[PDB]
């Protein structure tokens, strides 16, 4: 039974993602997440050990549930008639990404290489699982503020990784890249990349770049706040027109603005405490 | 300037 096993609290928020409450399981007091998503809701379907009929978030945070990273963890999930429920782990406190950049402002580099970093470490996790989010964005990011780690939620739109062509898409446009918005085509990491270098702008200029399709294709970057010529060339890079002009993951993580991260510990003393 | 979040899904 499920409403026996955990102690379901407040409605934390709901949208193409489902409704998610507030959760406490009761045998450790262990502060979870309850996700729930209406069956007819469901595009993409997967099958599980045994063949079990499920959708593909299920599918997808299995995979990636593989011990700790900077992934929301899959603790649990039931069917019911009309829907699916998953039960997710709650860091406490926390904040998404979305909300704390709109209360500090643009970060401080150090801060922004710092969570950057972070989201890197978690993306490169989920592609060497076999799993593309297809929707990295502010707002799937929560921090835990007093560990001072980031976790990547909401696979909804997500699919397993591959090498051919993808012609589906239903993250966010703002974060998509201009490939898929001329030609409904992308390849799964340069399209993150992509998404990775809106991010970037996001947090050291205050708000993402590009609001509508003519400047996602566009190809200029303006900066709205002071940002050093290390970062702009990264996030540049990153917002290549040409996809086959972006960064590898590892040329990321190698650019100089990436070099001596703060530790996740050192990151909350020093900008979240 | 207004700062918005997007829907996907
Ligand atoms: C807040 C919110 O909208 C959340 C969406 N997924 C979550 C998972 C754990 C904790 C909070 C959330």
């Amino acid at each position: 039974p499920l409403e026996s096993q955990y102690q379901v609290g407040p409605l934390l928020g709901s949208g193409g993602f489902g409704s998610v409450y507030s959760g406490i399981r009761v045998s450790d007091n262990l502060p979870v997440a309850i996700k729930h998503v209406e069956k007819d809701r469901i595009s993409d379907w997967g099958e599980l050990p045994n063949g079990t009929r499920v959708p593909m978030e299920v599918v997808l945070l299995k995979k990636v549930s593989s011990g700790f990273s900077g992934v929301i963890r899959l603790l649990d999930w039931f069917e019911r008639p009309d829907s699916f429920v998953l039960i997710l782990e709650r860091p406490e406190p926390v904040q998404d990404l979305f909300d704390f950049i709109t209360e500090r402002g643009a970060l401080q580099e150090e801060l922004a290489r710092s969570f950057f970093w972070q989201v890197l470490e978690a993306v490169r996790h989920c592609h060497n699982c076999g799993v593309l989010h297809r929707d990295i964005k502010d707002e799937n990011i929560l921090i835990d503020l007093n560990r001072g780690e980031l976790k990547l939620i909401d696979f909804g739109s997500g699919a397993l990784l591959k090498d051919t062509v993808y012609t589906d898409f239903d993250g966010t446009r703002v974060y998509s890249p201009p490939e898929w918005i001329r030609y409904h085509r992308y390849h799964g990491r340069s399209a993150a990349v992509w998404s990775l270098g809106i991010l970037l702008y996001d947090m050291v200029c205050g708000d993402i770049p590009f609001e509508h399709d003519e400047e996602i294709i566009g190809g200029q970057v303006f900066f709205r706040q002071r940002v050093s010529s290390e970062c702009q060339h990264l996030i540049r890079w990153c917002l290549a027109l040409r996809p086959s002009d972006r960064p590898t993951f590892e040329e990321i993580q190698n650019h100089p603005w990436m070099q001596d991260v703060l530790l996740p510990q050192e990151t909350a003393e020093i900008h979240l405490h | 300037r207004k700062r918005r979040r997007h829907p996907s899904g």
